RNA sequence: AAAAUUUUAGGAAUAGUUAAUAAUAAUUUAUAAUUUUGAUUAGAUUGUUUUGUUAAUGCUAUUAGAUGGGUGUGGAAAAAUAAAAAAAA
């Protein structure tokens, strides 16, 4: 049940093309015009071009150009977080990329959240680090993730990470972060530079004095 | 390897219990050793204190025969065969035993049977293996007959000349076509043998 | 080298061939020296890839511990030199008649 | 089997070839290397009967 | 190893394969059908004048009456006979 | 397979016949005993032609020692301490089979050789690639393990039932 | 209709898809027989001609060098120092793919393979005005043994000879 | 019943019991009104069960029905797709590549507007 | 033909075949039993092969020896007759 | 050949086996070399029924109108992780959650430890690509105590179904080199209390009584009845 | 009819682009003559074509190349004062005039030589052209502009071609260089100007071409070309030493496989060059190579380069002798087109072990031959290897001249 | 790879051509090669002591086959369809 003798030998082990019956009759002149008009339909070429005879997919130099020439779906970034998403896709989503992201790079995306739309862009970068890039998080990753969701006032997603953290990738969650979101404690951190309990609505009850 | 074999056999025969370490360090990974090394070393395996050390050393020797492409000889397998009540190490495959039982029972039943001990000419021998028969069956004819125009037949035909009349020949063809070729249609005399096999068949 | 005396495996210095005969005579030649001194007219490229350093695992465990693996590429880019730095002593027993008994880093 | 070393000499004579001295030397050395000495003497008798 | 495989007679390891002893038949009716024990290739050579390697004999699958019963009566001599040359 | 011989010649003619002398040449080696190093002698035997020079004898020692410990540096041939001129023939020194020849090495150098000539090179230009041994050491006839015995599988004229003629004309 | 069959094959041989798509679009509108079904959309509708690009490049400066570059509409150009390094990347990759020969072509395009031409007089036909360059009819038009029986001569001396 | 052209399960009414199924030869299968491939499959299954092989085989009907829908000439379990006359979008009437409306897709969604309103209420 | 039983590993795949060739350990064990029962027959087969080979070689040896003796006598008489005819010519 | 089944025996074509030699039968197809393969149809096809009621998003769709609620994004991440784990555990999914990328630890397939089969792979190096579920893994193969001398490529390293048990003593940092585990015959001395061989050459496992009962009921020897 | 016939039909020849058009049309004419596919074309004297030309069916096989060469001659008589005008700002540069002269010389060396009785013209038109004035005009236009010769490889091939044009057409090579580099000298030869202005070659083949032009540029003056030493061993002229050291450069002869593409004919040129360098400077070599240490950093570099070149030349001779037609004795073209690599690059490899066009690509590369020593090669190499030694050495005990003589006798028998 | 053997009621010229060759992949040399002892082309055209007849070395018949551009895959293109040649339990 092999296609060794039904198609040319350069289509050996070939899967995932649109239709491999196209590339056996390309050299016919009515199909040769159709291939060159399709390369003009795809853009990126200043001269008439046909793909090589022993290639079914586009060449590696040509698909690299069309991926770089393709305009991003997000035009006119307003927030500096949305500029960081465009820097994330130029660096960690380039054509045939090799370098993986860093847990410190995820902390930079989680530190630029201003509006609740930014949390949808930031948490989808957190999903690419766990599922797509498969990166083990740092020890303080849940700390930056918790204070990111409190800037936008979204607590119901922060407690959503506590009921199942090992699918999300938070291998270290300290107990004072667990007691805050579950309702045992009413603060989640102590400031080393200000000596007050965060958030500031609880600091008016707990610490009535300001200490260095 | 034959230089290390005498050293291994000397350390086995002296009972020093260090021939296996010498075989591991010097002969195992860096030599094309035959199986008879272990035929010494199993005796060094035999003199161990506990039976489980003997068993594990024998099984490790079998894994060494598997890994380094040195197959176990018949003498080593018969050495491990004699201590099967103590070690219980299987030294024959699952295929050879099923062949051996069905062969040995059949050969014993065939040797005890008095009917099937008779010789069978279809089974015992080959009567003739040469490409040509040993005596003349009369054929070929080397002549034509009535209605045959093609003589000699050329490719794959033993006819050499026409049956009755021919164009004039010279030399050895003149002696051949008239006297010396085969003729099985002769009612008096068969086609004659070469000398001296014609004098004793004159009558 | 730890079990029999090999003749030219250990020298006192790098072999001084002329610069014109450098590409012709040097490839295929091996020698051991004492200390980490590298030849001149070479660019030092240290092998830090764990995919490339894993093949010295048996060399670093059962024999001398591999400290550094360096690739030396010259100015004309035509003569490599694979420099491996070992740290003594050997885990193998060294014969007194062997070549590595004439080495200070191997005997100490 | 080593008997083929005696066989390919005999088929050399059935096919009307004259076996040279190298064929007899190779047959006797091949049959002596396998421990068949009577077959080597039969090769010698074949050489004498030719 | 063809593009469109011969669907009715597939074989193994290409042509011409190992020599095989077969019992080939004729394109006749069953009442005159006989078999030839032959040695041929795995794929039948249809482009040659040599279509077989060696002819071992002929087997007749129809039983014949024993025409040699009064010669010397032995046990089970009057049964039918299956003639074959080997 | 062009071996410059397209017929059968069972004899050996004059261009392959060489007149050889079995010259044995000594090397000063050192062996390890329980005390220390002891100086001994290692002999390398070659078949040198009678018309050869001493440089050719040195090259024959280099190509036929097949030992990684003997020809390691630049050595010099000598007889009774007196060194030999490598541009002189063996007949000019009267060197025979009983002549004791020594090889004095200079171990500070390093012998860089180029073995571009095969070990079995005669005038007929027939050399093996997997030769691995001088032709004086190898046996004349041995069993061939690389080939395979093949029988006749194509019958010529006889194929079957009755041998009438056998198609011996074919 | 014979002229459009030749001229379409010449433009696809000389790497002209714009001139070939405009020829099939023209023959479908004029009612040429055999081309009323072949009508292609004009993908070069917004693009200028290739000749007017070249004299514009000798003489908006960011759009001057990249006027020949074709974009889908959902594509944007790079910076001009980055795009010009990418434009010479493609022109060295096109010439690398066009220099390697196809091994069983005898140095010919696929239009020229099996393209033997003789006029209509070579196969049992005579002059007609509407057949300007008429390729000779195939040998399957007249079979032997349907015009004359076996061992009988047929009046076609040079038919099957190409 | 594993084959499409061997409908073995269509002849359950052609036998009375187990012994009648296992004692009938091919001539008795022929006179009962069974086609040739079906009675050959029945006799082969009976002779395989007599030799110790129960009918444990995979039903190859749906797999062959999947492989039938392609244009393999020899039914050799390959996949050969059909190529239509128009396989590119430019020749099917579509002029150029569709451009996305970048002002429509870059508007803030309704949940984002509701959360911005909630943030503006809770911050003040 | 390789048998595909119903209790093999099913390939839940709509783009190919519905049953793989991955067995059960019971199927592995019974296949080993059938392998041994074939191994007995093929052992006897190879034994009779080698026996018939050496039988054919021994028969060729004996018949070739007899043919060589008779053919040497025949060729000696033929060469003597040819020498006499050459002398007369 | 190099390794035929039962020597040369050709009474049937099944007597040769399903493959005539462990080497590739043609020189032009090196992928036809005989090796242990893995049922990738059942393993690579993960259960898509855990993604129902879950709105996944494309990578390229970074426009503002296509974004989802952060609770919906988090449940999409949880559903995608449970989709990737749903069949089995990968090598690259087990080693990323380990110290020093799991270097020195022992990875094993499920069927590598049952029956009389004993084989594992001591990991030495893993080079992750951008899609962190794939890549290439290297390790020393240990089969019944004997170990390779060099690290070999772990075949089917991306197909799920792998297992490991983390041991802190086996963890090798990125500064050092992963040492090869010792051969129990050669390197360390043989001890029956430490490691005992489950199988050896010329050894076959005894017949289980349930398989004997099943085969004798299938062949008709035992009276199987409803 | 050539296209140049429509360019000389009465136009204004002083126009610059018309001169450029005439030049490129003549270049294309000479190049299509040189690269003409001459597979089926045969020129045998046929009696039936006496009072006519060749027949209409054999025009392309008999008449085409002769008419092409006669058209080249009749256009060269009309064009050679337009492309290369006489020496009294120019319309054509020196490079394009050099390219036109090179294709004209390539058409002149491969002229039609066989004169049939059918030919009505003179037989002297079937002889090669004399291009001396054109070489002098190109040399004047090349010494007019600076940096005409560069250290690039294409300029190395241009240097080789210009030295070839000066050797063949009796023109001094000193006209190609400015006169201040030749001033202070009464007379210089072609070979001395080659050895004084040679660039350092990056391949062995360019050095072989330079070493061939050195020997052929001075036949009887080969002594005065490469003598840089006195009769006592002291170096006389260091310019020839610096030229000969940068001829046998390390980028050309440095690797052990540097002579892997050297045929049997080029190895004779290498050994003849080494033998001439040893013979002209014997008092230098027999003093310095044995037991002499020198303080000059140039002399040790020259000695190391000469020893390396002699050793790799003898190794290549032993390669071609002891392994005839071996796969390690095969040659190939420099920058040779191996189409299997370009076929693997411009294809999609899903399995990289499956190489497409393997049965054809593994057989075919740009010119690749099995090399063995012929009669004319072995008889010359047996002389040159004996020339490499000294006069006091015994030629009987040399084990390479004896092997070459026995190879000659064995292959002749 | 070689030898060898076809026919035309109104009988004449033929050629990607012959040999040499340091020449794969022919820039050269030659007084080149086939043919009136019947060539090339055109017509007819698988051949085959297997058929039929007769006193007939006469006359008369034939159905084994092969297939330089469909895919450089495969050991070999013979590959777009064949009641078996049973095709790896
Ligand atoms: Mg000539």
């Amino acid at each position: 049940a092999s296609l060794r003798y039904r198609r040319p030998y350069w289509m050996m082990f070939l899967k995932g093309v649109d239709n491999w019956k196209i590339y056996t009759v390309i050299q016919q002149p009515d199909h040769q015009r159709t291939e060159m008009l399709y390369q003009a339909w795809l853009g990126g070429l200043d001269r008439p071009y046909t793909r090589p005879k022993c290639m079914a997919n586009q060449p590696l130099w040509l698909s690299k150009k069309r991926h770089m020439l393709r305009k991003e779906r997000l035009d006119g970034p307003e927030t500096p977080l949305e500029k960081y998403v465009l820097e994330w896709h130029k660096k960690f989503h380039s054509f045939q990329g090799t370098e993986r992201p860093t847990p410190d790079d995820l902390h930079t995306a989680l530190d630029l959240v201003e509006r609740p739309l930014d949390l949808s862009y930031a948490l989808q970068l957190l999903g690419q680090c766990r599922n797509l890039n498969n990166i083990r998080f740092a020890k303080e990753t849940f700390l930056v993730f918790l204070e990111a969701c409190l800037r936008v006032g979204r607590r119901d997603c922060a407690e959503y990470a506590l009921e199942h953290a090992e699918p999300l990738g938070f291998w270290f969650i300290d107990e004072d972060h667990r007691r805050y979101l579950q309702g045992e404690q009413t603060w989640y951190k102590l400031s080393p530079l200000d000596n007050l309990y965060y958030p500031v609505e609880e600091n008016a009850k707990l610490n009535e004095g300001r200490k260095p | 390897a034959d230089m290390h074999l005498q050293v291994v056999e000397t350390m086995v025969g002296c009972g020093t219990m260090k021939a296996n370490d010498y075989f591991v360090r010097n002969v195992l990974r860096q030599f094309s050793w035959d199986s008879r090394f272990l035929e010494a070393l199993y005796v060094e395996y035999r003199r161990q204190d506990d039976v489980d050390m003997w068993a594990e050393l024998t099984k490790r020797a079998l894994v060494w025969t598997a890994r380094y492409n040195a197959p176990a000889s018949e003498r080593l397998r018969r050495l491990i065969e004699d201590d099967y009540d103590t070690i219980r190490v299987q030294t024959r495959t699952f295929r050879e035993l099923a062949v051996f039982q069905f062969r040995d029972v059949e050969e014993r039943r065939h040797s005890r049977d008095v009917v099937n001990e008779l010789p069978n000419p279809w089974y015992d021998y080959v009567a003739h293996a040469l490409p040509f028969p040993d005596r003349d069956a009369g054929y070929p004819d080397e002549y034509g007959d009535l209605g045959q125009w093609r003589a000699p037949g050329g490719p794959g035909s033993p006819v050499r000349g026409p049956g009755y009349y021919a164009p004039p020949m010279e030399g050895e063809h003149q002696r051949g076509y008239t006297a010396e070729w085969r003729d099985l249609r002769n009612p008096m005399r068969p086609p004659e043998f070469p000398t001296p096999w014609e004098r004793k068949y004159r009558q | 080298a730890a079990s029999s005396p090999v003749p030219h495996i250990i020298g006192s210095k790098h072999i001084d061939v002329p610069r014109e005969h450098r590409l012709r005579l040097l490839p295929g030649m091996l020698y051991l020296l004492d200390g980490d001194t590298l030849p001149g007219e070479f660019t030092i490229n240290r092998v830090l890839d764990p995919t490339a350093l894993q093949y010295y695992g048996r060399l670093s465990s059962q024999i001398v511990t591999v400290e550094a693996v360096r690739m030396l590429v010259p100015d004309d880019l035509r003569l490599l030199c694979n420099c491996i730095t070992f740290k003594g002593p050997l885990h193998l027993p060294v014969a007194p008649y062997a070549s590595l008994a004439s080495l200070r880093g191997a005997s100490q | 089997i080593p008997q083929e070393a005696l066989h390919w000499l005999l088929r050399m004579i059935v096919d009307n070839f004259n076996p040279q001295h190298v064929h007899y030397i190779a047959a006797m050395k091949t049959l002596q290397s396998a421990g068949e000495l009577d077959m080597a003497r039969d090769v010698w008798k074949i050489m004498e009967r030719q | 190893a063809r593009a469109v495989i011969k669907r009715r007679s597939p074989q193994l390891w290409g042509a011409p394969g190992a020599p095989i002893i077969r019992m080939r038949g004729h394109h006749v009716v069953w009442k005159f059908q006989s078999y030839d024990l032959v040695v041929e290739h795995t794929h039948k050579r249809r482009n040659s004048d040599i279509r077989l390697l060696h002819y071992l004999g002929k087997h007749c699958p129809h039983p014949q009456k024993s025409l040699w019963s009064p010669d010397t009566p032995v046990a089970q001599d009057r049964h039918l006979f299956m003639l074959t040359t080997v | 397979h062009d071996t410059d011989r397209h017929y059968w010649r069972a004899v050996t003619d004059d261009p392959r016949v060489q007149h050889l002398i079995p010259l044995r040449i000594r090397f000063k080696i050192f062996t390890w005993v329980t005390s220390g190093w002891e100086q001994r002698m290692q002999v390398v035997q070659i078949m040198a032609p009678k018309d050869s020079t001493i440089a050719q004898v040195k090259d024959l020692v280099i190509v036929e020692n097949q030992s990684p410990y003997l020809c390691v540096s630049s050595f010099h041939l000598a007889i009774d301490g007196k060194e030999l001129d490598p541009q002189k023939t063996l007949g000019e020194y009267g060197i025979t089979e009983q002549s004791q020849i020594d090889a004095i090495e200079q171990n500070d150098h390093l012998l860089h050789r180029d073995d571009e000539r095969p070990r079995d090179w005669t005038v007929d230009e027939i050399t093996a690639e997997d030769v691995k041994r001088s032709p004086y050491k190898e046996m004349e006839m041995q069993p061939l393990q690389n080939l395979a015995p093949r029988y006749e599988a194509r019958p010529k004229g006889y194929f079957g039932r009755t041998y009438y003629s056998g198609m011996k004309q074919s | 209709p014979t002229m459009v069959k030749f001229y379409h094959d010449c433009l696809v041989r000389n790497n002209r898809p714009r001139e070939a798509s405009s020829l099939m679009r023209l023959a479908a509108e004029r009612g040429v027989h055999g081309y009323e079904d072949k009508w292609e959309a004009d993908v070069y509708k917004g693009r200028p001609l290739d000749s007017e690009v070249m004299n514009e490049s000798e003489g908006q400066a960011s759009s001057l060098a990249f006027a020949s570059l074709m974009l889908r509409g959902d594509q944007r150009p790079l910076p001009e120092n980055l795009q010009a390094l990418l434009e010479e990347e493609t022109t060295r990759n096109i010439e690398a793919e066009r220099s390697v020969p196809v091994p069983f072509s005898a140095g010919l395009h696929a239009t020229e393979i099996n393209s033997v031409f003789r006029p209509r007089v070579y196969r049992q036909l005579w002059y007609k005005w509407q057949h300007i360059a008429n390729r000779y009819r195939p040998t399957a038009a007249l079979k032997r043994r349907q015009l004359a029986p076996r061992d009988s001569p047929t009046g076609i001396p040079g038919f099957y000879r190409i | 019943d594993i084959h499409r052209l061997r409908p073995t399960s269509d002849f359950k009414a052609s036998f009375k019991d187990w012994n009648d199924l296992f004692t009938c030869d091919k001539r008795q299968l022929r006179v009962r009104g069974i086609p040739r491939m079906t009675r050959d499959a029945i006799r082969t299954a009976v002779q395989a069960f007599q030799n110790g092989n129960p009918p444990e085989r995979f039903d190859t009907k749906e797999e062959w029905l999947y492989y039938k829908q392609f244009k393999t000439v020899d039914y050799s379990y390959r996949v050969i797709p059909e190529l239509p006359e128009k396989y590119r979008p430019h020749q099917s009437g579509i002029d150029q590549a569709p451009l996305p409306d970048y002002r429509e897709i870059n508007k803030m969604p309704q949940w984002a507007e509701c959360e911005e309103r909630r943030q503006s209420k809770k911050t003040v | 033909r390789q048998i595909r039983p119903y209790y093999n590993l099913p390939s839940k795949s709509e783009h190919g075949r519905k049953m793989t060739g991955f067995l059960t350990p019971y199927r592995h064990w019974m296949w080993k039993q059938n392998e041994l029962w074939r191994n007995v027959h093929e052992a006897q087969f190879e034994h009779l092969r080698r026996v018939y080979k050496r039988q054919w070689l021994e028969s060729f040896r004996v018949n070739a020896d007899e043919y060589i003796y008779k053919y040497n006598i025949t060729k000696a008489a033929q060469l003597a007759q040819w020498e006499c005819e050459m002398k007369e010519q | 050949r190099a390794d035929p089944l039962n020597g040369g025996s050709s009474m049937t074509l099944g007597s040769k086996g399903s493959k005539l030699s462990p080497e590739p039968h043609r020189r032009r197809m090196p992928w036809t070399a005989a090796k242990e393969y893995v049922p990738g149809v059942v393993l690579n096809a993960r259960d898509k029924m855990v993604l129902d009621g879950v709105q996944l998003l494309d990578i390229e769709s970074i426009d503002r109108a296509s974004q989802l609620d952060p609770l919906e994004v988090l449940r999409a991440v949880v559903a995608t992780r449970e989709y990737n784990i749903s069949t089995g555990k990968n090598i690259f999914q087990l080693a990323s959650q380990a110290t020093y990328n799991g270097r020195g630890q022992r990875f094993y397939r499920k069927e590598w430890q049952e029956g009389t089969y004993d084989k594992y792979v001591t990991l030495s190096a893993i080079d992750f690509d951008r899609d962190g579920n794939k890549g290439t893994a290297y390790g020393y193969i240990t089969f019944h105590g004997e170990t390779t001398t060099r690290p070999v490529q772990v075949d089917f390293a991306d197909v799920p179904g792998w297992y490991m048990d983390f041991v802190e003593e086996r963890a090798v940092p990125f500064t050092g080199i992963v040492p090869p585990p010792p051969s129990i015959g050669t390197d360390v001395p043989v001890d029956p209390h430490s490691y005992r061989l489950k199988a050896y050459p010329y050894y076959d496992a005894p017949n289980p009584p349930e398989f004997v009962e099943r085969l004798l009921k299938d062949r008709g020897v035992l009276p199987d009845t409803p | 009819p050539s296209p140049v016939d429509e360019c000389l039909r009465g136009g204004s020849s002083l126009d610059k682009r018309l001169i450029q058009e005439v030049r490129e049309r003549f270049v294309s004419f000479c190049r299509e003559y040189v690269l003409m596919d001459t597979s089926g074309m045969k020129s045998t004297i046929l009696s039936t074509e006496l009072n006519a030309g060749p027949d209409y069916e054999h025009y392309d096989r008999r008449l085409r190349r002769k008419r092409h060469w006669l058209a080249i001659r009749h256009r060269f008589e009309d064009v050679r004062y337009v492309i290369w005008p006489d020496v009294v700002n120019p319309s054509l540069t020196a490079g394009e005039m050099l390219e036109a002269l090179l294709w004209l010389d390539a058409a002149s060396t491969f002229c039609v030589r066989k004169v049939h009785p059918s030919d009505l013209g003179d037989k002297s038109e079937f002889l090669p052209l004399d291009l001396q004035r054109e070489v002098e005009v190109v040399a004047c236009h090349a010494r007019r502009d600076l940096d005409f010769f560069d250290p690039s490889a294409t300029s190395l091939e241009q240097f080789t071609a210009c030295a070839a044009l000066c050797v063949n057409h009796r023109v001094p090579f000193s006209l190609f260089f400015p006169a201040q580099d030749v001033c202070g000298d009464a007379s210089v030869s072609t070979g001395q100007c080659i050895v004084a202005n040679a660039p350092s070659p990056h391949t062995a083949l360019g050095a072989v071409r330079i070493m061939a032009l050195i020997s052929e540029g001075s036949g009887s003056d080969i002594g005065k070309t490469i003598m840089f030493s006195d009769a006592f061993g002291a170096v006389t002229r260091f310019g020839i030493l610096r030229g000969l050291s940068r001829v046998m450069s390390v980028e050309a002869f440095g690797c052990k496989d540097a002579l892997e593409n050297v045929n049997e004919s080029e190895l004779c040129i290498i050994l003849h060059f080494c033998a001439e360098v040893r013979e002209q400077n014997a008092a230098f070599f027999r003093r310095y190579e044995a037991s002499e240490e020198d303080s000059d950093p140039q002399q040790v570099s020259f000695l190391a380069k000469y020893q390396q070149l002699s050793q790799i030349a003898l190794a290549r001779c032993k390669r071609l002798l002891y392994h005839p037609d071996s796969p390690r004795a095969q040659v190939m073209s420099e920058d040779g087109y191996i189409p299997l690599v370009e076929l693997q690059r411009h294809a999609e490899g899903t399995n990289k072990a499956a190489l497409i066009h393997y049965n054809l690509g593994i057989r075919s590369a740009q010119g690749m031959r099995r090399v063995a020593l012929g009669a004319q090669s072995s008889a010359r190499l047996a002389e040159l290897v004996s020339r490499l030694e000294e006069a006091s050495a015994r030629v009987s005990g040399n084990t390479l001249v004896n092997d070459l003589v026995h190879h000659l006798s064995h292959k002749a028998a």
